């Protein structure tokens, strides 16, 4: 019963709550996203302002909407919970009714729509969250990575990130990643994402989490010791010099 | 009505469905699987009204994977089962009740143990080491109460069924060109594609 | 801030500052009522004021007939008036409809208490700036009075007066009662405990009634009227002849 | 505080509802109406003013009938009056349906003012605009009614709204005096007229058109009609010769 | 003042006014002007077309209703569009169901109180278009004049828009002259162009900047553009 | 606050004008309409080099004889494109044909004003204005090659020749010069490339520019890459040539 | 119990000719064995140069072509005085009869 | 219109955050404090009863622990009636997936669903948010001993121990100062008391000001056991921990 | 029309403060006192019938009111939202108990009813806070007798004796001073009226004190004979008679 036109522009042209959405985005942890030659890898930082958790438990920050594409966000968790679901629910609907798994575009393109109806919908405000949504098209190898914001607009990226200080781990991309070559194993691939989430994570073995996305549905998380690996290796790329 | 066969040996699940669809006077289809997948472990075969049967199949096949995608977790024989009988049991009360019967054969991986459930379109189920439905009961369950053995191998479950088939293709009017048989274990679910002569 | 006394939210003193302006509505028209029980009837008398020459005297009233039984009188701006008159007649009415017997005195006024404590508490609906008397001579408890506000609130009396000088009305018949020490006229006839009231009306306001200064109404056994100029001016000459 | 007078159903501390008074000001700003009370009916008048030649003389009637023997006429926002008399009609169409007889005019006032009063009710709506002169004649005998936007109205005997709401009400007084025993129909049509062109003296600027109607239960059986033609002619005759 | 009574056409002015409503009328001042004039045989629309760029048309601002009947613009298109829409659905009623035209001045009934909804509920907003309304019915040639206050008036001519005002007198005086043009419409198209170009001050009509629509007695509502309205200009 | 269906005192819908705003700061797109048909060129402008440039789809098709280019906040336009394209399938089915692009314009601006917190009028759901403009274009039987724009008003304008955007006033400015009733589609194109090339920040190339056309014959098409790429040359060229 | 469809008997007949075209029908209307009317046109002529007729039960058949000549005044309105093909009138008629398709019009028409 | 009073409780600030979730965290900061201590045979939820009388009835009070199913219990720090609200739909919540399933439900599941509903009243609705933060204690045959913990933005986590309402921040760095992954039930009980005895705002920390629950698996049965103390339970402990 | 006032009315403070509930608390602290005593086998509830006009009828005005045969409620705060809470608290009752178990609700259970209603409008949209305060007292038998509070917040809690309204904060420390758990029925009256009177500023009697008590059975107020597992109500309002007679004691 309540329709309150709360995302509504204002006389620049602008509309606040969307804007504000996103300032919530800034605020979230940490995401990025780096696609290989023959996979994905999604990283994401893990927040230290209380540590004493169980992370077995404690609600992970990849997900899978189906088993051949995931989908890793920044901003309010809750509000990633409701597009996440969505999206797991119109992934199972478009198997059942084309009889062939959502390609990761379509998947983007869903969960893009969903939150633009948000942002010009009565009694609701936009979804304080922005996605990376990873994977690979049904009997196809050609990764896929995508993003998306709080206004649903969504393109594709070679490597993005967004989250605090994702300013900073998009210049590290944008001067590391090479079009031309990119990462052609997925060893190379995670080694570059480690190295984009060190330049803002300041060390954080436990808290540096990546998922590997290969063709076919495979994905896997890795876990610490593979990661601190990486970390390690890469802590000496440094020292010697 | 189409032949469902279930039975339940050592460590698995055997399936046997027939492949006819027939529609009025002519056989339209001698290759039909009449079974779907709900999670890698648990199979379900079905029975019924032209095209409420897969309509129903496909229907709880897409909520179970969903529930699997949600919790990361293959939701047990048992609670797949609770959840088809609900969902038939409103059925019948609706405006169009859905006519399928079901056979659910899985394996439960944290009981490591094999489980036959058998479900009518009212939501009627009932646990067993062999079920059928239909008229297919009729034919096969004096030889299954007589060789019904808990501890029967996987092979010498498909000898029994074997043999309910012949009983079946010699004192059964339709010819419901042959059954297409699957199994269910610890390790998944397959199909025996040599029965038209095992 | 500021707007917790346009709508029905309380105030940081707890108040309600749009009931509390309701209540002032309802001296808008400047008329006093009164109302008294006698041994088998109850009366009520209110001030009748047109100013305008061109108005039709016989239909200016703030005196109603809810039902056969029951009778309202009004103190407060007439639409709103009417509007309270209404839904109390179909209340009245659908009662009888669904439970077979006539709707008490008392109850139609819980009924209508309770409708105006909803205005109290739900933001769209403002309270109707009136104040109700109801009377009759209810089938169980006898002559009647119950009385609501914009607030909610009602409650019995054994005789009571509305309006902006309700003060002096009040006190009039408190000292009487204290006197006679009864509940009531103890008349056998309408016409005196009629009498009575404007009498007491009088001594309290200090002022004279000529036939078309008053509006009067009664409620007895089964029945409830109002009197007519003619009804009246045979009051007001009786008393008359006793002054 | 303040800001009592921006919300529509509100109380001010003095217990009253600005936003019904400003409608009121609408009213007075528009154009004055008139209506009178004779021994057998009702006679309406109104003032059309005629903002230039270009008006189709005749043809933009503001009077309005409801059902098939009441008249009504309002002063201040036209649209917000068809309104109302568009809700009187739907209003005694139900009540002919369930009850056969025509809708009384006592009834059919009360209609109208509880819908009225309504619109008081809560800040979701306006106020009507308007005040509204209306009556006929019914089964047992002739009304006029005048209903403001608080949703007040009374019975009268005569009555007037809009500019020349003060001049009217004096001359209709006159008459009250100077007819203890009652109006005719066939005078107050004229009396009207005159009426209406007195009460054009605080509107002298621009040139109007009178229009009248009645409702008698001997002149016009009972039913509403537009005074037309001679009988009209004759009325405004008779007034462009008082207001010399 | 103004500003705390104008948020909303639910609020009325402490001096009677209804701002939202008076904001919209003067969308319909801002509008290109148009005319609207009747004989006793017929009925004219004369309507000067706006455009954006040279690059851009003329925006159309006149709308068929029915065969009988029709209206020329002035303000927001969208809201004409609407409303006209409301009026070719009433005129479609009228004959389906009782197999009779619709009376223009049935019309202006409806229009009135259409737009006179939009002025008293909270969330709405008034019709920001003015209206001129012309046709041919059981009571021969009509024009009427539509403002979203909901005022709806019959006159033998009018206009309305920017500059209307010249044209308004024009044909306030060209009156007992026009009024008699029975029989002969290109004298009344004519009589038309004139008390348009009487508005005029930007530039002059042109061939695909002028439109003029008529109706009459042997003539069902037909719209003339570019080319057609040559021989008027 | 205030309704979001109100009138400024100057007449105009406030929504509507700040809705107009935005599309100032939206990517500049461009139409140039000739009797051999008409191009659509739309300003990609990625955020960011790691940005794959061909997922910016600012050229979408509607039907075979209708494409369009939007400009301003493009993920307002999705809905207004699905509405556009059910338009002409359904107008298909029903009719068995084309449906006219002014037609189906006029169906796409009938979504605009219907925004509001419960405008008395029917069902207007939808709490603000689209803040995207568009540029629809086709080709039908009766008249011909259009090209129209479509704003948040409502109110759609047919041009010869139009561009919406951050370079609008300035593009348009020079379509005034550049365009005449004889033009060719070769023309249109270079044209359309060369103003896309005038107003935008950045260095037009085939990576953050884009093409189109919608042809009688082979209706619309979006120019590929290697396509554009070379009208670009030809342009550099035909520029240095004087 | 009620019955919602009647037959007004009669026949149509309908040829094209390679540059025209003819719908002719009986102007008989019955009821039973009685006979309602010698003259009540069955055929009309709808505008855009279209000839369509519905015969078979009257009531139906009546608000068939009513609502098809609307459709045609619709089409007009909306697609500026486009005229409407034959071809487009028949599939625009496929979906007045369609949206009946459960309590049909008890006519077969041509046009 | 209504506009005018309308508070928009779910709007964001200029910074992203939104408003009536974070006001309504302040208010729980102000609620008796609440923890949940997870040891490797069972999990221990203690909570201190805000303001007190003599005259209040102790035994037949439950303010702060509440069960929801025979293997999950939660301990509240807010609005009372808000949890109750919640704490119903909770319940029927998890009855509903043991018909449907005939399995009890996850802990996981069971929190997440709650959250969803609070993360509701966040986004839509025009409501205010539910002014709680719960503790929950459960056990399942997938994850076992699980404790969780969600707030009114809908946001929810999984702990080893963790407290909730009045200085958390005291009580948190007194937990992860003396928790250890080995500890045992009865290491966890004392630990809780400790923790709430150092934290508390008050005098002292005697029985008739809290509450006291414990999930346990009997060894000697092998299902598990939900166990509220009662008055007099709290009251040994209490000496036996030393605190008398 | 439509009522638009969809959002809620009651809201966070940046203090974390719920406005409206505190407002409402504020009304009941200006409310004429009642108050509650449980003794070992029954309950007392009382307040003062503050005749607003001697002309009033204060019968025709009960404070104290019946739920249920078993359950009574009294109140401090404003008397028109306690009436309509009474009429809601009698009808849930049933809706949502007797016509389900075919038995009366324990009074913890009417009370979290109750208490739900009153939280709902401190939640829903367009509405405020109930402006009062309840004192109920029942009897089930599974838990005994017990005696609650439920404030505007929705908020409850079981008390062995507490009062509230205007003198609430004396009254529950006279209370504390004579409360034990070994008092019968009587003594609870009797110190109810010493607690009452502190409270009373005028006339102090059974017509300006209305007192009702949850005890035994009432078979003689039960109208009817023959069912030998129906006692009668344990819900008894004392007259004022009965109340002057230990008026004298006092």
């Amino acid at each position: 019963g309540y329709d309150r036109a709360l995302s509504i522009f204002s006389p620049d042209g602008h509309i606040f709550q969307v804007e504000y959405a996103l300032e919530a985005v800034k605020r979230g942890t940490c995401a990025v996203g780096v696609k290989g030659k023959n996979c994905v890898v999604l990283g994401c930082e893990r927040r230290s302002t209380l540590k004493l958790q169980d992370t077995r438990i404690t609600p992970s920050k990849v997900s899978k909407i189906d088993s051949h594409v995931v989908l890793s966000f920044s901003g309010l968790n809750a509000d990633s919970r409701i597009l996440i679901e969505k999206a797991r629910v119109e992934a199972q609907s478009h198997r059942l009714t084309l009889e062939d798994p959502v390609t990761v575009e379509y998947l983007t393109r869903y969960v893009a729509g969903v939150q633009q109806r948000y942002t010009q919908s009565g009694g609701v405000r936009p979804f304080g969250v922005s996605t990376l949504i990873a994977g690979f098209d049904p009997r196809d190898d050609e990764p896929k990575l995508y993003q998306t914001e709080p206004s649903g607009i969504y393109s594709s990226w070679s490597a993005q990130t967004i989250g605090r200080n994702s300013k900073t781990v998009r210049e590290f991309l944008e001067k590391n990643y090479d079009r031309k070559e990119p990462p052609a194993t997925v060893e190379e691939c995670v080694k570059l994402t480690v190295r984009s989430l060190l330049e803002v994570v300041q060390t954080g073995a436990k808290n540096i989490e990546i998922t590997v996305v290969k063709p076919d549905s495979d994905i896997v998380a890795l876990s610490s010791e593979e990661i601190n690996q990486y970390v390690t290796q890469i802590e000496q790329e440094k020292q010697e010099q | 009505m189409d032949i469902i066969l279930g039975i339940r040996v050592q460590d698995s699940v055997i399936l046997a469905s027939s492949k006819a669809v027939t529609r009025g006077i002519s056989v339209l289809k001698d290759s039909d699987d009449k079974t779907r997948q709900l999670s890698p472990h648990t199979l379900m075969s079905f029975a019924g009204e032209a095209g409420d049967t897969v309509q129903f199949a496909e229907y709880i096949q897409a909520n179970i994977q969903l529930y699997s995608i949600r919790e990361d977790y293959e939701l047990s024989p048992q609670a797949v089962s609770s959840f088809v009988r609900q969902e038939l049991a409103k059925s019948i009360r609706s405006r169009r009740p859905y006519q399928v019967n079901v056979l659910i054969g899985g394996y439960d991986k944290k009981k490591n143990k094999p489980e036959l459930y058998q479900i009518d379109y009212l939501g009627t189920k009932v646990e067993l080491p062999y079920g059928a439905h239909g008229y297919s009961g009729f034919y096969t369950f004096s030889l299954l109460d007589h060789h019904y053995r808990p501890d029967m191998t996987t092979e010498e479950g498909l000898d029994l069924l074997k043999l309910c088939v012949q009983e079946l293709e010699k004192r059964m009017p339709m010819d419901f060109k042959g059954v297409i048989v699957k199994i269910v274990d610890k390790d998944g679910i397959r199909q025996v594609d040599d029965f038209q002569a095992q | 801030a500021g707007y917790d006394r346009h709508i029905t939210i309380f105030s940081p003193e707890g108040r309600l500052y749009q009931v509390e302006y309701a209540f002032k509505a309802t001296n808008q028209t400047n008329i006093n009522s009164l109302a008294v029980r006698g041994k088998d009837c109850t009366v009520v008398i209110s001030q009748k004021k047109v100013p305008d020459k061109l108005l039709d005297p016989t239909t200016v009233s703030y005196i109603f007939c809810i039902s056969r039984t029951i009778g309202m009188v009004v103190n407060g701006p007439i639409p709103d008036a009417r509007n309270a008159a209404l839904r109390a007649k179909a209340e009245a009415a659908e009662f009888r409809y669904k439970y077979g017997y006539d709707m008490p005195c008392d109850v139609l006024a819980k009924r209508m208490a309770n409708l105006s404590q909803i205005y109290t508490q739900r933001a769209y609906m403002r309270p109707l700036g009136v104040i109700l008397t109801f009377v009759s001579v209810d089938e169980e408890l006898g002559p009647s009075i119950y009385k609501t506000d914009p607030a909610g609130y009602y409650v019995g009396y054994k005789a009571t007066a509305t309006g902006p000088k309700q003060q002096e009305i009040t006190t009039n018949l408190e000292n009487h009662f204290k006197k006679s020490k009864i509940d009531h006229i103890n008349e056998e006839s309408w016409e005196k405990v009629v009498e009575f009231a404007i009498t007491h009306m009088i001594d309290a306001l200090g002022t004279e009634f000529s036939k078309n200064d008053l509006e009067v109404g009664v409620a007895t056994k089964d029945k409830f009227f109002t009197l007519s100029a003619e009804n009246i001016e045979e009051r007001l000459v009786a008393i008359a002849e006793q002054d | 505080g303040t800001g009592y007078d921006l919300s529509n159903s509100v109380f001010s501390p003095d217990g009253r509802n600005f936003q019904v008074e400003y409608a009121v000001k609408a009213v007075e700003n528009g154009t004055t109406s008139i209506g009178i009370k004779c021994n057998d009916g009702v006679v309406f008048a109104v003032e059309k003013l005629i903002t230039s030649k270009l008006l189709v003389p005749q043809k933009n009637v503001k009077i309005q009938v409801v059902d098939r023997h009441i008249g009504c006429v309002y002063s201040g926002l036209i649209p917000d009056g068809r309104h109302l008399v568009n809700r009187g009609r739907e209003e005694a169409a139900s009540f002919k349906k369930l009850y056969k007889t025509p809708i009384p005019i006592p009834a059919f006032a009360d209609r109208l003012g509880q819908y009225v009063q309504a619109h008081t009710l809560y800040n979701s709506v306006r106020p009507f605009g308007v005040s509204t002169i209306f009556g006929g004649v019914d089964k047992n005998g002739a009304h006029l009614y005048m209903l403001e936007p608080s949703g007040s109205y009374w019975g009268y005997k005569g009555a007037a709204t809009g500019k020349g709401r003060q001049s009217a009400k004096a001359e209709l007084e006159k008459l009250v005096d100077h007819h203890p025993e009652g109006l005719s129909a066939r005078e107050a049509v004229k009396q009207a007229a005159k009426i209406i062109y007195l009460a054009h003296e605080d509107n002298k600027e621009k040139d109007f058109e009178l229009e009248i109607s009645w409702c008698s239960l001997s002149e016009t059986n009972g039913l509403h009609k537009f005074v037309k033609g001679d009988l009209l002619q004759e009325a405004i005759d008779f007034a462009q010769k008082e207001i010399n | 003042f103004r500003n705390n009574y104008d948020g909303d056409t639910v609020t009325f002015s402490p001096t009677g006014r209804l701002f939202q409503v008076e904001y919209a009328l003067e969308a319909i001042k801002q509008g290109s002007v148009t005319v609207g004039l009747r004989s006793n045989t017929h009925a004219v629309l004369v309507a000067l077309k706006r455009n954006a760029d040279e690059l851009s048309s003329y925006q159309k601002k006149i709308i068929k209703c029915d065969e009988h009947m029709g209206l020329s613009l002035a303000g927001l298109a969208p809201d004409a569009r609407v409303l006209s829409n409301y009026l070719r659905q009433q005129c479609n009623y009228s004959s389906l169901v009782f197999n009779r035209k619709l009376a223009v001045e049935r019309a202006g009934h409806l229009l009135c109180d259409k737009a006179q909804k939009n002025t008293q509920s909270y969330g709405g907003r008034p019709y920001g278009v003015g209206l001129l309304i012309i046709g041919y019915d059981k009571s021969g040639a009509h024009l009427l004049e539509f403002q979203p206050s909901g005022n709806v008036t019959e006159l033998y001519g009018t206009a309305i828009g920017a500059r209307s005002q010249g044209a308004k007198t024009y044909l306030e005086r060209t009156l007992d002259t026009f009024i008699k043009i029975d029989g002969n419409p290109d004298e009344l198209i004519k009589a038309g162009v004139e008390a348009i170009s009487q508005s005029l001050r930007d530039e002059s009509l042109t061939v695909d900047n002028l439109s003029i629509a008529i109706v009459g007695k042997d003539t069902p509502f037909t719209i003339y553009d570019g080319e057609a309205v040559a021989k008027y200009i | 606050d205030r309704g979001v269906s109100t009138f400024s005192p100057e007449g105009r819908l406030f929504q509507v004008e700040y809705s107009l705003e935005a599309i100032k700061l939206g990517s500049t797109a461009i139409g140039i309409a000739t009797k051999e048909g008409v191009v659509l060129g739309v300003e990609k402008r990625a955020t960011s080099p790691l940005l794959e440039s061909d997922s910016i789809e600012k050229i979408v098709e509607i039907d075979r004889h209708i494409g369009c280019a939007m400009s301003g906040l493009t993920a307002d336009a999705r809905s207004m494109i699905e509405h556009a394209r059910t338009a002409a399938v359904t107008h298909n089915l029903y009719y068995d044909e084309d449906i006219n692009v002014e037609s189906l314009t006029q169906s796409v601006c009938d979504l605009a004003l219907r925004f509001g917190e419960g405008a008395s009028g029917e069902e207007r759901l939808m709490s603000r204005p689209f803040g995207v403009a568009l540029l629809i274009a086709g080709h039908d039987a009766d008249d011909g090659y259009q090209l129209f724009h479509a704003e948040p008003s409502g109110t759609f304008y047919r041009y010869n020749a139009k561009a919406i955007g951050s370079g609008s006033e300035g593009a348009q400015a020079e379509l005034l010069n550049e365009w005449h009733s004889s033009l060719t589609l070769k023309e249109a194109e270079l044209l359309v490339l060369k103003i896309l090339k005038q107003v935008m920040e950045e260095k037009l190339d085939e990576n953050n520019a884009q093409l189109s056309c919608i042809t009688k014959q082979d209706g619309f098409k979006i120019y590929d890459n290697e396509k554009t790429a070379e009208l670009i040359k030809e342009l550099k060229e035909k520029e240095a040539a004087e | 119990q009620f019955n919602p469809y009647g037959d007004n008997g009669g026949t149509i007949l309908g040829i094209a000719g390679e540059d025209f075209a003819v719908l002719a029908g009986d102007t008989r209307n019955i009821t039973d064995y009685s006979i309602n009317s010698r003259y009540e046109p069955k055929v009309f002529d709808c505008g855009d140069n279209i000839v369509m007729s519905a015969n078979g039960f009257a009531a139906d058949g009546d608000a068939l072509v009513k609502r098809f000549k609307n459709s045609v005044k619709w089409y007009h309105f909306d697609h500026n005085d486009k005229k409407l093909s034959i071809n487009s009138a028949a599939r625009n008629i496929q979906h007045l009869l369609y949206g009946k398709r459960f309590f049909p019009y008890y006519v077969h028409t041509i046009i | 219109g209504s506009r005018r009073y309308d508070s928009r409780t779910t709007i964001f600030s200029p910074e992203g955050r939104l408003y009536q979730v974070e006001y309504a965290l302040e208010s729980i900061s102000h609620a008796g404090t609440a923890i949940g201590i997870m040891a490797s045979d069972g999990i221990v939820l203690a909570a201190e009863r805000k303001v007190t009388s003599t005259l209040l009835e102790q035994d037949t009070s439950t303010e702060k622990l509440y069960k929801l199913n025979d293997k999950i219990a939660v301990a509240v720090a807010g609005l009372t009636a808000d949890a109750e609200i919640l704490i119903n739909t909770a319940r029927i919540h998890a009855q509903n997936y043991l018909k449907t399933y005939n399995e009890d439900i996850p802990v996981e599941i069971l929190v997440r669903r709650l959250s969803d509903i609070k993360q509701g009243y966040t986004q839509h609705g025009g409501l205010r948010p539910f002014g709680v933060s719960f503790i929950y204690a459960g056990y399942d045959d997938r994850y076992g001993y699980q404790l969780y913990t969600s707030n009114p933005s809908g946001n929810y986590t999984g702990w080893k121990a963790i407290s909730v309402g009045a200085n958390t921040s005291a009580a948190q760095t007194l937990l992860q100062m003396d928790y250890k992954d080995d500890m045992k039930v009865d290491d966890a009980i004392e630990l809780a008391l400790k923790t709430l005895s150092k934290t508390t705002d008050s005098s002292a920390l005697t029985y008739d000001r809290l509450e006291f629950a414990t999930i346990r698996k009997g060894a000697n049965d092998g299902e598990v056991y939900q166990k509220i103390f009662k008055p007099q339970e709290i009251k040994d402990i209490l000496v036996k921990t030393g605190i008398t | 029309m439509t009522d638009r006032y969809s959002f809620s009315l009651t809201t966070f403070s940046p203090s974390g403060k719920l406005g409206q509930i505190d407002y409402a608390l504020t009304a009941v602290k200006q409310g004429v006192t009642s108050l509650g005593i449980k003794a070992t086998n029954g309950v007392v509830i009382a307040t003062e019938k503050k005749s607003s006009s001697p002309l009033a009828m204060s019968e025709t005005l009960s404070k104290v009111s019946l739920l249920t045969p078993d359950i009574g409620a009294v109140y401090s705060g404003m008397g028109p939202d306690y009436r309509v809470l009474v009429d809601k608290s009698r009808k849930v009752a049933h809706t949502s108990y007797k016509r389900i178990y075919g038995e009366y609700p324990p009074t913890k259970l009417l009370v979290s009813e109750v208490a739900k209603i009153m939280q709902e409008a401190t939640q829903s949209g367009g509405v405020r806070p109930f402006g009062v305060s309840l004192l109920i007292a029942g009897h089930d038998e599974f838990n005994g007798f017990s005696l609650y509070q439920v404030d505007p917040s929705g908020s409850y809690f079981p008390w062995k004796a507490t009062a509230i309204g205007k003198g609430s904060v004396a009254a529950k420390t006279f209370l504390e001073k004579r409360w034990n758990d070994e008092l019968e029925l009587e003594d609870a009256i009797h110190i109810a009226l010493l607690t009452l009177k502190e409270s009373v500023e005028g006339e102090f009697n059974g017509d300006t004190i209305e007192l009702a008590i949850i005890g035994d059975e009432n078979p003689d107020l039960l109208g009817y004979t023959g069912i030998p597992t129906d006692k009668g109500p344990r819900f008894r309002k004392l007259t004022s008679q009965e109340i002057n007679d230990r008026l004298e004691a006092l």
